[PDB]
């Protein structure tokens, strides 16, 4: 049911930070608790993790910096409704 | 003395409590054009890089849009967020946090409407479009570049999201920008055209110096300025009231549409942007669909917004190897459903979406015998005729042929005058609505028609003896 | 200056 995105242009991409977005009703606690297990889980694999922000207000979710390798397991995570590598935005 | 710019977008008669947020670049918040109606904020999310640079690009914008001199809406208080460096570059997720810093603040000290610039542009981002979404959901305006790529701009973000206004770019001359390999992106997730080359603006160069710059964002700062001052008059319009009335004050059909490549012609709109001049109007606007695949099921989809009705729903492929459309259900919104068919390459569903509260709009179907249908009632109107069929080769009544089904669009609107004007001859035929009338429903008499759409108050049929007819209403 | 390479990718 979780999703993956990462940009179509792919010298756009920026790999190494993704953004988790987890389901609309999702309470900011919820979303934090969900952060914190990923970041254990990774951890008990000897991948460090570094949560950048948790979103809400318009999303709930959060910032994260991390291996993808950490993809597969990130998407089984409770809550999550897709996850989209963080890409460029450029001044027009 | 005016710039051919500002007087560009002036309209045939003309003569603080809105805000227009920008993210952008860093900011010379004491130039003369700006200085004391720009805050810079405290917030900054921006890449790492790999000082005159560094605030060009932003400070040029707050210069168009609310320049004391050269600026669209003059008298513009504005709010910078920087996200992009000194390179001009951000991210997706940096530009997420700034859009979330927007609606902290507007929840920690509301102020009245809020119009929201975002002069930038990724590839296709779902995350970006999302987030937007629910900005606008919250009752927020958003602007934006088209991009710069010479490119269909739904490839873009945020230029692809639905609920904002995308902008493209228009020289001097009213054609879309084109500039080698680059320009103006142009497409059905384009709204409007503004001008976007050659545009004087503050330079961060000195505090009381002017640049010339090009681009998109030009285009796009231009519209933000223009909603501004409408918004400034009647702040109580939603967002869907918003873009139908830039729409309507556009100025029509001054774009050479040879341009744009052939099948960007008929889902670009021929519009670029124009202050309204300055008690109830029917506005109402066509969406196109992205082109379907060339199998047999292949569909193609057009929605309108979430207040705004769909009045009628066209078809069209420029093969002509197409069966025709239909008015269905979906998600509890009329939705508009073209369908392909065998040897076509695809087809593009149309849908006409207006603003037309106190009224609720039903589908009335008739199978193949040719095929009638009508709107049962009286103050009840007919809006909208839809016609698809199985094979492959009247006041308030639509007919199409015996081999067809055929579909009505039904409302309850008191409110509402309608009249249906036909017209025949030959590639194509047009009819158009009188003056003060607006175009709901747009269709062909059952030779060989491509296909038919709407486009502003003029009903086009393509064919390769073949009629027009129009639906035209308006308020009493 | 025209297409200032300020704005991408001009
Ligand atoms: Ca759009």
């Amino acid at each position: 049911t979780a999703t993956f995105h990462r940009c179509a242009k792919d010298p756009w991409r920026l790999p190494g930070t993704y953004v988790v977005v987890l389901k609309e009703e999702t309470h900011l606690s919820q979303s934090e608790r969900t952060a914190r297990r990923l970041q254990a889980q990774a951890a008990r694999r000897g991948y460090l993790t570094k949560i950048l922000h948790v979103f809400h207000g318009l999303l709930p979710g959060f910032l994260v910096k991390m291996s993808g390798d950490l993809l597969e397991l990130a998407l089984k995570l409770p809550h999550v409704d897709y996850i989209e590598e963080d890409s460029s935005v450029f001044a027009q | 003395s005016i710039p051919w710019n500002l007087e560009r977008i002036t309209p045939p008669r003309y003569r603080s409590l809105v805000e227009v947020y920008l993210l952008d670049t860093s900011i010379q918040s004491d130039h003369r054009e700006i200085e004391g109606r720009v805050m810079v904020t405290d917030f900054e999310n921006v890449p790492e890089e790999d000082a005159s640079k560094c605030d060009s690009h932003g400070t040029h914008l707050a210069g168009v849009v609310s320049g004391r001199d050269a600026g669209v809406a003059k008298g513009a208080s504005m709010r910078s967020l920087r996200v992009l460096n000194c390179q001009g570059k951000g991210t997706v997720s940096g530009t997420l946090i700034g859009l979330e810093f927007i609606r902290k603040s507007q929840l920690v000290q509301p102020v009245g409407p809020l119009v929201v610039l975002l002069p930038l542009a990724g590839g296709y981002s779902r995350v970006l479009n999302a987030a937007c979404q629910r900005l606008a959901r919250a009752g927020v305006v958003l602007v934006t570049a088209a991009g710069n790529f010479r490119d269909d701009a739904c490839l873009y973000s945020p230029a692809s999201a639905p609920e904002v206004i995308t902008v493209g770019a228009t020289n001097a001359q009213d054609q879309p920008v084109t500039l080698g390999t680059l320009g103006t992106n142009f497409g059905r997730c384009v709204d409007l055209f503004a001008p976007g080359e050659d545009i004087i603006g503050a330079s961060s160069d000195c505090s009381t110096c002017f640049v010339s710059q090009s681009g998109t964002s030009q285009a796009a700062a231009h519209v933000a300025g223009i909603a501004a001052m409408m918004l400034s008059a009647e702040p109580e319009l939603t967002l869907a009231e918003l873009r139908q009335r830039l729409i309507h004050f556009s100025a029509k059909d001054v774009i050479n549409e040879a341009w744009f490549p052939e099948d960007q012609r008929v889902l670009t709109p021929n519009l670029v942007a124009a202050l309204p001049p300055s008690g109830w109007q029917l506005f109402c606007r066509t969406v196109w669909s992205a082109h379907s695949g060339p199998t047999r099921m292949a569909t193609a989809i057009a929605r309108c917004a979430p207040d705004e009705e769909l009045l009628s729903c066209s078809s069209f492929s420029r093969s002509g190897k197409r069966r025709g459309e239909r008015m269905e259900a979906q998600g509890g919104k009329l939705v508009c459903r073209a369908h392909n068919a065998f040897g076509g390459e695809g087809v593009y569903a149309i849908a006409r979406c207006c603003l037309l509260p106190q009224a609720n709009c039903s589908v009335h179907t008739a199978p193949p015998a040719g095929t009638r249908v009508h709107c049962h009632q009286q103050g009840h109107v007919l809006t909208g005729c839809s016609s698809h069929w199985e094979v492959e080769d009247q006041p308030n009544q639509c007919v199409g042929h015996r081999e067809a089904s055929i579909h009505a669009s039904c409302c309850h609107a008191p409110g509402l005058e309608c009249k249906v004007k036909e017209h025949g001859i030959q590639e194509q035929v047009t009819v158009a609505c009188e003056e003060g009338w607006t175009l709901t429903g747009c269709s062909a008499l059952p030779s060989h028609v491509l296909g038919a759409y709407a486009v502003d108050n003029t009903c086009v049929v393509r064919s390769r003896a073949v009629t027009a007819v129009a639906i035209c209403c308006r308020s009493r | 200056x025209x297409f200032e390479p300020t704005t991408f990718a001009c």
